[PDB]
């Protein structure tokens, strides 16, 4: 009688379903970097044309 | 404790030192070690510059 039960003790209220949150989805993305040229080597003039 | 200038001239040497090659080797297992960390955790060209 105290916690509303049946002789049985079957509760007499339906426990609720308490439905989850559930996971989500996730996501990638692309990364770019940048960089410079090299030193221009004086180049050793030959003789040929 | 080899910096890079000590690192290539005892390359060059041909394996002249008794626990320095040792030391070499540890150096070059740390790079692996290093390298692996990255390839499992997936860190990217632009983080990891």
């Amino acid at each position: 009688l105290r916690h509303n039960l049946s002789i049985d003790g079957q509760p007499l209220s339906l426990a609720i379903y308490a439905e989850p949150t559930d996971p989500k989805a996730l996501l990638t993305s692309m990364v770019q970097a940048s960089q410079g040229g090299s030193a221009v080597l004086p180049g050793t003039l030959s003789l040929y044309r | 404790g080899l910096d890079i200038a000590g690192f290539m001239t005892l390359v060059l040497k041909e394996s002249l030192n008794a626990n320095e090659t040792t030391q070499l080797v540890q150096f070059c297992h740390v790079m692996a070690q290093l390298s692996l960390s990255v390839q499992t955790l997936r860190l990217s060209e632009a983080e990891l510059s």
